[PDB]
């Protein structure tokens, strides 16, 4: 993922 | 505010591994990756890795794979990257990065750490005038110092109008050199006493030298 | 694996006028990011999304791509929108940048004003001479600077640098640094810079004589 605590991934 | 305070400037030998460091605040610290950077002097930026502070996992490029080791202390709220086997082709500045509160682009950075590999050793500069002889020029040759950064005003900040710094030069020595110029009204001169203060952080040296025709 | 190419790697630009920077690709990938860096800073996030502008970017700025081929938009240049521009992607399982796109600003022709000083008599007992010459406020960056030894061309002595654009009147500085030892030094009286450059009708020469 390009990060965390998001919700597209 | 969210904030990202890295360690300071670095002088290495080749071989050698160098630890950064960078403290962030005002946002809770496990919840973001903390991503690493770096940029040559002049360069385009190339993406190191990143660590999640939450378990401690970590990517990395695949450049940096073998080399780069990024941890986070959740305790302190302190992320850490340390590249080991240096060499001037190293030479850059290391920026950690914090991706945007609504989106995945990087909207927070520090301030950046610069790394200088080299054999050289780290020296203060030799200030020298360059006088003047309508409006006449003057300046300050800043001379055979490393690493790079030096910073140069002018009457203690007095006189910031006219005034051009000009980039540091790398000179056949491996010692960088560079020449602080303004230009003042001709009358000026025997009347008007102008200083150039010269810092170099890294030699922690500060240089005051006055330049008369 | 994933190689972010921007073209040009520089432009400069008029106030006003419109310039379009590539970020292009070897794959078709989606979700282009663009950052805006300036001298001595860490890049600022300007659009995330391949369209969304970043909070505080004006609306000028124009996000956009598709396939293989991004592109960042200025349709009213600004002075301050001098600055150079990356592009950024996520192809799994990482990060990648583009080049970079510098973007200076293009005004009027202006001639250079010239200056040659002698060295320090200090420096002068250390056993080494640099002798400096001035080329101030002109544009554009090209310039031809040219040293003489008793009218004898110098050639692999002397070194370069250049400022970055100035912020207020947008031209360009340049000193050039010729260097050697006392003793080459006082084998020779007059030391003359001369100087080129588009602005100029013809070459102008800065000497002193040794003394």
């Amino acid at each position: 993922c390009p990060g965390k605590g998001l919700p597209s991934c | 505010q969210v904030q990202l305070v890295q360690s300071g400037a670095e002088v290495k030998k080749p071989g050698s591994s160098v630890k950064v460091s960078c403290k962030a605040s005002g946002y809770t610290f496990t919840n973001y990756f903390m991503n690493w950077v770096r940029q040559a002097p002049g360069q385009g930026l190339e993406w190191m890795g990143r660590v999640d502070p939450e378990q401690g996992r970590a990517d990395y490029a695949e450049k940096f794979k073998k080399r780069v080791t990024i941890t986070a202390d959740k305790s302190t709220s302190t992320a850490y990257m340390e590249l080991s086997s240096l060499r001037s082709e190293d030479t850059a500045v290391y920026y950690c990065a914090r991706r945007a509160m609504d989106n995945y682009g990087f909207a927070y950075w520090g301030q950046g750490t610069l790394v200088t590999v080299s054999s050289a050793s780290t020296k203060g500069p030799s200030v020298f005038p360059l006088a003047p002889s309508g409006t006449a020029a003057l300046g300050c040759l800043v001379k055979d110092y490393f690493p790079e950064p030096v910073t140069v005003s002018w009457n203690s900040g007095a006189l910031t109008s006219g005034v051009h710094t000009f980039p540091a030069v790398l000179q056949s020595s491996g010692l960088y050199s560079l020449s602080s110029v303004v230009t003042v009204p001709s009358s000026s001169l025997g009347t008007q006493t102008y200083i150039c203060n010269v810092n170099h952080k890294p030699s922690n040296t500060k240089v005051d030298k006055k330049v008369e025709p | 694996e994933i190689v972010l190419t921007q073209s040009p790697d520089f432009q400069s630009v008029t106030p006003k006028e419109k310039v379009t920077i590539t970020c292009s690709a070897n794959s078709a990938l989606s979700y282009m990011y663009w950052y805006q860096q300036k001298p001595d800073q860490s890049p600022k996030l300007w659009v995330h999304g391949t369209s969304n502008l970043a909070s505080g970017v004006p609306s000028r700025f124009s996000g956009s791509g598709s396939g293989t081929d991004f592109t960042l938009t200025i349709n009213s240049l600004e002075a301050e929108d001098a600055a150079t521009y990356y592009c950024h992607h996520w192809s799994n399982t990482q990060w990648t940048f583009g080049g970079g796109t510098k973007v200076e600003i293009k005004r009027t022709v202006a001639a250079p004003s010239v200056f040659i000083f002698p060295p320090s008599d200090e420096q002068l007992k250390s056993g080494t001479a640099s002798v400096v010459c001035l080329l101030n406020n002109f544009y554009p960056r090209e310039a031809k600077v040219q040293w003489k030894v008793d009218n004898a061309l110098q050639s692999g002595n002397s070194q370069e640098s250049v400022t970055e654009q100035d912020s207020k009147d947008s031209t360009y500085s340049l000193s050039s640094t010729l260097t050697l030892s006392k003793a080459d030094y006082e084998k020779h009286k007059v030391y003359a810079c001369e100087v080129t450059h588009q602005g100029l009708s013809s070459p102008v020469t800065k000497s002193f004589n040794r003394g």
